[PDB]
């Protein structure tokens, strides 16, 4: 800022008539006239700016050359006193006459001679220095920057110049005279924060972040522009204030975000963190407790497969306190679909079990279905969902990961921000799928209803299935509407709400209770062959298991076999009868 | 002879022209028939374990006495159905209950051969069995009991076909009747206090009356299609009537000595387990099998009325002497106290 | 043997149901979701009870209904529980072998056979309900043994049935389910099996002599026989307690205790006093009665026959430790001469009398008690409804 | 208008549109040239270079100062003395003022004047009329005078140069009259000219207008025609700009921009693949009428209509790209592929399947997988078209190898594991055949069905191998060949082995 360092020695309401309008400055002033500060100026007085510049700067050069031919012309009578004062007075005033800029001039010549014209109002006033001495020293225009006017105080106008040539007469030609004029810029708009101008610069407004913008008003005075900050509130000097975060445009540097609870996510925390804990040690638990009556009765591994694989679905509601970001959304379609099939898949196919062993038990007891069959039917199951997991994280991870989408994402409520993950319709596929696996649970769990068991582990099993297909049905539902409209909180609601529910529930209904023609002759006839076809049927198959029924003792099989053909040997002849 | 004999059984038939020339309900359509009627439940009572299968009124026309086919004798009050008793029999099916008339003493028995008898009163807190002491007992299971008015001897009847009079004290046989070659299953005392005589009818089709004066087998009926199971006589000391599992009730006078009129009705079919009448001797009460009751009128002859209570089938009925309402013996383990 | 008749009646009611030119009809039904042939509907059987049987009753024409179709006459295609409900259910008749008259009965290997059948035949559900289930468990736990052509035979009977036509085989399946339903109901409804214990199981001259007795067997017209049973019933038709009941106070019904109360009060009622007049018999079973009956007598120096009747009433009672006892006493009181009691005999009276007297006896004083008897029937009661003291009683 | 206007000046047009030393160095012109209507409409100093404000200036300056001056009171006429010299320096410097003010003149007469035109370095001047003077137009007028561009040549020809003028007539001095008139005239040939300027001296673009038409003018040389470059833009350039022979630009040539083709050959390519197809359907009829001997029992009619069905599904890949790449195209293709795909080999595995449990219920296992494989083609369908159609990606897509372009089908990661599925349903009957290896009948079934399935494992495992490869620089014949090849080859066989026996 050495513009303003440099006219900080302002001598009398000077920035009032440099950066304000004189006219209290010039009403305000006891001094000498003509106060020139000549070169201060940006630049020099040599320099092009403006179009009435070059305008009068046509005008003086061709009034230069005009000269040195013409004073250069022969037949140099030198009539200054005939008719040649006509000639100059005529082309001193004509040529304010003509030109626009016309405050003050003369020409002041023995070849002092002096038609010292100045257009008052339309008369150039005419009458007969330092500069003059400069001439003799020394072509060229003598101009001066900006210069007040000689008031006798300072000088009551601006910006002004004092462009002077000489009347050179003419055993070569010589300077003999002075042509000079002082054009008032006072009337030149300016720019303080210009590129290039007259202190073209940047007064006070670090354009790091900031953008002047110089402009036309009044005239010739400083404050003739208009700063701005850039991507920052004006701290209101105007300078920028960058929103809270990365949220842009800032009219008051204040947030966007719905910012949000301590006290209520640390319990949130806390909370989960015990769930999960108790699934850990239940495990423990029953490492402890391999002997009962009841594990027995239901295999030790499948229940801590259960337990664990619960366990690990307990981490979408860790994971959402951390930050949205691409590592999260993946992470938590991993840990809730190996969750889900984990637990409700393998619960379905233990009753599926028991379906089977009842039929193998009633038939011959030869261990139709054992724990070692589940796992295989299980692994199956795992796998499948493995194919899937890669094929969505692989549409992301080779293709949307930097290219051209992402998940860390967020929308608005009314004009308030929110960040999160996201959807497409790859969830919506998911979910339908579940529906329909407990759908095939519920048809296993709707006939197996009149065992005689021994724990009615049917009952817990199955109203864990139902409960769960409900609470998933509706929880995804509104998720899955929801998109616009969910803040962080409303939503860490919502998974809180399914996770404690279907897990809390579906270990403890299962696990907890472990330690508390309608005729007369023709259907008469009908139904008396049936019988006896039955009858005799039965016989046939009986010859044959003579030595096919090997699996007890021969007298009592023959025994057996007496009542029998004896039986049926009596039967056949009442049926003859 | 054989001429003779059935010369007069057509005298009979001549003089029976003459007495029944209009019949029974061929002059009792004269009297005015009779209106709507509204009984329905007023009481309940829930201590049995089982079937029940007798009851017996008291003459304090309050009380309640019913034996059940497990072992467990009950006395009620239906008034205020609340216990004041309880006794347990040795055996099981006790098929007939009585009731002293002052309330002294009733008897249980049947298919044990032996029939007890107990003192009613408070007198001995320990036990209603415990002062079991025989009196009667036959060769085979007991059908039923009459305390002949005296409450110090009582009739009794098996499979035996002959019945006799028991003392209280003694065990001591004081009569027999053998006119029979079946199972008796009913008896029932004269209202009047002229002769003190009873009917015994039974299994072979017939109903016949002794005259306990002598023991002999004065008046004999037969008109059943089956076995009986219960009789009782006209209030007035002058016929009975009776149904059986025939579901075919008919009613027989003793001085004309001939059937009155036919109790029947095709929608009823099953069979018919008690009879009993109201003091007016007006209407006729029957506990059937198709689990209904059913009154009839003794002269118009038609229903008055069927009041589903049982989701069982009728055991055996009575009313209260004193003539204010009935109870019925029913299947469905509980009895009920039908106004 | 009893029941069997019972079953013939009904025999003869499904006989009539399923008619030729009359019956209901046997539908076949089309669905939306399958077309059943050959049933019916409740309200079907219900009319059909209502037109030939002319039960007034709906409640009652169906009560009928409901025990017939707990016998094993028809069922609900879709209901194991035998019960008749009036609306559009499917129903059937059953077949001749399998009714209940035909003295059928089932065991416990029988019903492991059909619980094995049943069990396997579709293999899609345990097709069946939890009281089934659990017979089959103790079946199993009991029968360790015999399985396997009990599995044999049912297997085998699946085979013979299904190669025959597809309607068949659900039919007869149908059938010979509902037959044991019947034969062994569920828990709840009562098995319509079980019998009562009871039910288990000169000669010309005496017959001349019967021809002879039932000659002088004295008879009277029925319409004497109505006239009496008419006028017995009307002189207490005001006062039977059901009909039209002289004092509506029912402690049964009204709550009152004040009737029996009067009852047991000893001052008679106008309803007493006017019951009184029909019969000394009536009187004398009256308490009231004996009392006031027996103040007259002594008011009118005449309380002796009264008193005799009484005491061979009150001889009547005791048992046969007192029967000599009291048999010399009351005849050196009343009926020995010389003694202040003077009961009064004619000739063949006295002489039994005196031959019985010896012996004391149950039936000791028979004729005796027939002429004082009479005697007080003929004289004392009349006067006493005539006298006086009836009379002021009656009024109020 | 312009284009008949150009038949003006004979033994000119050379001078006009060559710009060119035929009409000068030889070629009689007795006359100056005239810009009254040769130039645009008027330019006026309105259109403009800065020379016109330069002139423009010089002779305001001097127009004011002899106006004043002779406005001087008592105008004396005193050309006797030294006002003669006066104006004789003015005209001096005047001239000399300008470095292409080649001649002037200046009359005052309240028919002699001064004048002077540029020799080689001196105003060579006389009190004679000259350069311009025209008293006869300001009598017309009785402002400046605007003139026309001219030649150097009255009765002689035009030498080097184009006169443009200017003048004006000298106001009289208390009333005004024409006194006077003063012009020079500068050369207007060393001009430059615009003839595709928005507005500029006659701007007509007349040799691109539209047809890849783009004007890139040749600026500034001077007064001459044919100053106005043309570029043919983005297609053929044989004074002719051309379109491409489609959108495909760099087109150096009018030649196309997609592969040579095999028509001929792609006839009976795609017929043979009908004739495949008329099997399949014909053999599903052979089928179902021979239907009663050996077969039927043992190899399900349900079962091959089954697989004929399957195959039938499953031809149409072929059918498809032959066609052109649309997107609509992609999606049926793994429809076929998938559907096809599995109805077959279920049934077949389990068969197998059945086939073990005799050694120690079909449709209930296959409905199965019939199912994800649908719920498979929605979720991937919708995901590409609801979300991928318009947003992202392009699935048809126009690559080219080298110097020609192609259109095709692409993939995605999907059909790689995809392919990666067939690997093992495969491989799990293939555990069975081997383990079941010595079991018996009268077919050897299991023989050949265990050699359908080593086929297809190896084989199906090298088609979708070689296709994902190098489908980058792929023509759309080669992969086409590859298509039929594979699918005739594994699936008539496995057609064959199960069908040929059950006739003989």
């Amino acid at each position: 800022l050495a513009q303003k360092l440099a006219e900080e020695v302002p001598m009398d309401v000077a920035s009032y008539l440099y950066t304000g309008d004189s006219h209290q400055l010039k009403r305000a002033n006891c001094s000498g006239r003509y106060e020139l500060a000549g070169l201060p100026g940006k630049w020099p007085a040599l320099a092009s700016a403006h179009p009435s510049l070059h305008r009068a700067l046509d005008t003086l050069t061709h009034a230069t050359n005009f000269l040195n031919v013409m004073l250069q012309s022969n037949k140099s009578r030198e009539q200054n006193l005939q008719d040649d004062l006509d000639w100059y007075q005529a082309l001193v005033w004509s040529l304010l006459e003509g030109e626009p800029s016309i405050s003050r001039a003369a020409i002041t010549f023995s070849t002092q001679v002096f038609l010292q014209a100045t257009r008052e109002e339309s008369r150039i006033l005419l009458q007969d220095p330092h500069l003059a001495n400069a001439t003799l020293e020394t072509s060229h225009f003598k101009w001066s920057p900006p210069y007040l006017e000689c008031e006798n105080g300072s000088y009551k106008p601006g910006w002004l110049v004092t462009l002077s040539s000489a009347i050179y007469g003419l055993l070569v030609p010589e300077f003999r005279g002075v042509m000079k004029v002082d054009i008032n810029l006072q009337k030149v708009d300016i720019d303080q924060c210009s590129s290039d101008g007259w202190f073209s610069g940047t007064h006070k407004c670090h354009l790091n972040n900031s953008e002047c913008m110089p402009i036309k008003g009044l005239g010739f005075v400083l404050g003739a522009y208009e700063c701005i900050c850039k991507a920052g509130f004006y701290h209101p000097a105007y300078v920028c204030l960058p929103c809270r975060e990365g949220c842009p445009f800032c009219a008051d540097d204040s947030p966007c975000f719905v910012q949000e609870d301590k006290y209520l996510r640390l319990a949130i925390i806390s909370f989960q963190a015990l769930c999960m804990l108790l699934d850990f040690v239940s495990m423990l638990v029953v490492y402890h407790f391999r002997k009962a009556k009841s594990i027995r009765a239901s295999g030790l591994i499948l229940l801590e497969t259960i337990l664990f694989g619960s366990l690990l679905l307990y981490f979408p509601v860790v994971i959402l306190y951390f930050e949205p970001s691409t590592f999260r959304c993946i992470l938590l379609r991993w840990a809730r679909l190996l969750g889900f099939a984990t637990v409700y898949g393998t619960v379905t196919l233990k009753l599926h079990r028991v379906l089977k062993v009842f039929l193998s038990r009633t038939a011959q007891r030869i261990p139709y279905m054992t724990g070692g069959r589940v796992m295989r039917m299980l692994a199956v199951i795992l796998l499948v969902v493995f194919w899937f997991l890669i094929g969505w994280t692989s549409s992301v991870c080779q293709n949307l990961e930097k290219q051209i989408s992402l998940i860390g994402q967020g929308k608005t409520s009314d004009h308030l921000i929110f960040n999160m993950c996201l959807i497409d319709r790859w969830d919506y596929m998911t979910a339908v799928a579940e529906f329909l696996f407990l759908l095939w649970g519920v048809y296993l769990c709707y006939a197996v209803r009149t065992v005689p068991s021994a724990f009615h582990e049917p009952r817990y099993m199955a109203v864990a299935v139902h409960n769960e297909l409900i609470i998933s049905a509706i929880f995804h539902t509104i998720r899955f509407v929801l998109a616009s409209r969910l803040q962080s909180d409303w939503m860490l609601m919502l998974y809180f709400a399914h996770t404690h529910l279907t897990v809390t529930v579906t270990i403890g209904l299962l696990l907890i209770p472990k330690f508390s023609a309608w005729s007369e002759h023709s259907l008469d006839p009908e139904d008396i062959r049936d019988e006896l076809k039955k009858l005799y049927a039965q016989l046939e198959i009986y010859k044959r298991k003579k030595m096919i029924t090997n699996n007890p003792h021969l007298q009592k099989k023959r025994c057996s076999k007496k009542g029998l053909g004896r039986s049926i040997m009596r039967r056949i002849t009442e049926i003859p009868e | 002879l054989k001429s003779e004999a059935e010369s007069l059984k057509g005298k009979l038939e001549e003089e029976r022209a003459k007495l029944h020339d209009v019949e029974l309900h061929q002059v009792a359509e004269r009297v005015e028939a009779l209106g709507q009627f509204v009984m329905k439940t007023r009481r309940t009572l829930k201590g049995h374990g089982n079937k029940v299968l007798c009851m017996d009124w008291c003459k304090d026309k309050r009380r309640i006495v019913s034996s059940s086919q497990d072992g467990k004798v009950i006395v009620w009050d239906s008034f205020t159905t609340n216990k004041e008793h309880a006794v347990t029999m040795p055996c099981t099916w006790v098929m007939a209950c009585a009731y002293a008339p002052s309330g002294c003493a009733i008897a249980c028995g049947g298919l044990d051969n032996k029939c007890s008898v107990y003192p009613l009163t408070f007198d001995k807190n320990e036990n209603m069995a415990a002062k079991k002491k025989s009196v009667a007992m036959h060769t085979n299971y007991l059908s039923a009991c009459s305390f002949t008015n005296s409450d110090m001897q009582i009739l009794t009847a098996s499979g035996d076909g002959t019945c006799a009079l028991w003392d209280v004290e003694s065990g001591q046989l004081l009569q027999s009747f053998h006119g029979h070659g079946a199972d008796v299953l009913c008896l029932d005392l004269a209202p009047s206090e002229t002769g003190n005589t009873f009917v015994s009818g039974g299994c072979d089709k017939k109903a016949m009356v002794w005259d306990m004066r002598s023991g002999q087998c004065v008046q004999a009926f037969e008109t059943h299609e089956s076995d009986i199971n219960s009789v009782r006589y006209y209030p007035s000391g002058d016929a009975f009537a009776s149904g059986s599992d025939d579901a075919t009730c008919r009613l027989y006078d003793l001085r004309a000595d001939r059937e009155v009129a036919i109790y029947s009705k095709e929608s009823i079919i099953f069979g018919a387990s008690s009879v009993d009448f109201s003091l007016s001797g007006r209407l006729l009460f029957a506990g059937y099998n198709d689990y209904t009751i059913n009154v009839w009128d003794v002269l118009k002859g038609s229903r008055v009325s069927i009041l589903f209570g049982h989701e069982n089938r009728v055991s055996t009925l009575r009313v209260s002497p004193d003539g204010t309402a009935f109870c019925s013996g029913s299947w469905d383990h509980t009895l009920r106290v039908w106004a | 043997s009893p029941n069997m008749l019972v079953y013939r009646k009904m025999e003869d009611v499904i006989a009539r149901m399923q008619d030729e030119k009359n019956g209901i009809p046997i539908r076949t039904v089309k669905s939306f979701l399958s077309k059943i042939p050959s049933v019916f509907s409740g309200s079907d059987i219900v009319q059909w009870l209502i037109k030939n049987l002319t039960i007034e009753d709906p409640v009652e024409a169906l009560h009928l209904g409901t025990l017939m179709a707990a016998h094993g006459y028809f069922f609900p295609i879709s209901d194991h529980v035998l019960t008749l409900k009036d609306d559009g259910t499917f129903y059937r008749f059953q077949t001749p072998y399998f009714w209940p008259s035909n003295c059928w009965e089932p065991e416990n290997t029988d019903y492991a056979v059909y619980l094995c059948k049943r069990t396997m035949q579709n293999k899609a559900r345990l097709e069946l309900a939890d009281y089934e289930a659990e017979s089959l468990a103790r079946l199993q736990r009991a029968f360790a043994r015999k399985w396997e052509f009990i599995f044999m035979q049912a297997e085998a009977q699946a085979k013979v049935d299904k190669k025959r036509d597809k309607i068949e085989r659900k039919i007869l399946d149908s059938q010979e389910r509902a037959f044991w339903d019947v034969h062994r109901p569920v828990p709840g409804c009562v098995n319509t099996t079980e019998v009562d214990i009871k039910k288990s199981s000169d000669e010309l001259q005496q017959q001349i002599k019967y021809w002879q007795i039932q000659l002088d067997r004295h008879r009277l017209k029925m319409s004497k026989v109505a006239d009496s049973l008419l006028s017995y019933t009307e002189q207490y038709l005001e006062y039977d307690p059901f009909l039209l009941p002289p004092d509506p106070s029912n402690p049964w019904l009204s709550d009152d205790t004040t009737f029996w109360e009067l009852e047991a009060s000893k001052e008679p009622s106008q309803q007493r006093v006017k019951r009184w007049g029909f019969g000394m018999d009536e009187a004398l079973k009256d308490p009231v009665g004996r009392e006031q009956f027996l103040k007259f007598l002594e008011s009118e120096f005449s309380s002796e026959n009264l008193r005799f009747w009484l005491a061979v009433e009150d001889l009547k009672k005791r048992p046969i430790k007192e029967v000599p006892s009291r048999v010399q006493e009351i005849w050196q009181e009343f009926l020995a001469p010389g003694a202040p009691s003077a009961i009064n005999l004619d000739s063949k009276s006295y002489d039994k009398t005196t031959q019985n007297v010896k012996e004391p006896g149950r039936y000791t004083f028979e004729d005796a008690q027939e002429h004082i008897y009479k005697l007080m029937k003929s004289d004392s009661y009349p006067r006493f409804i005539r006298s006086s003291a009836y009379q002021e009683l009656l009024q109020a």
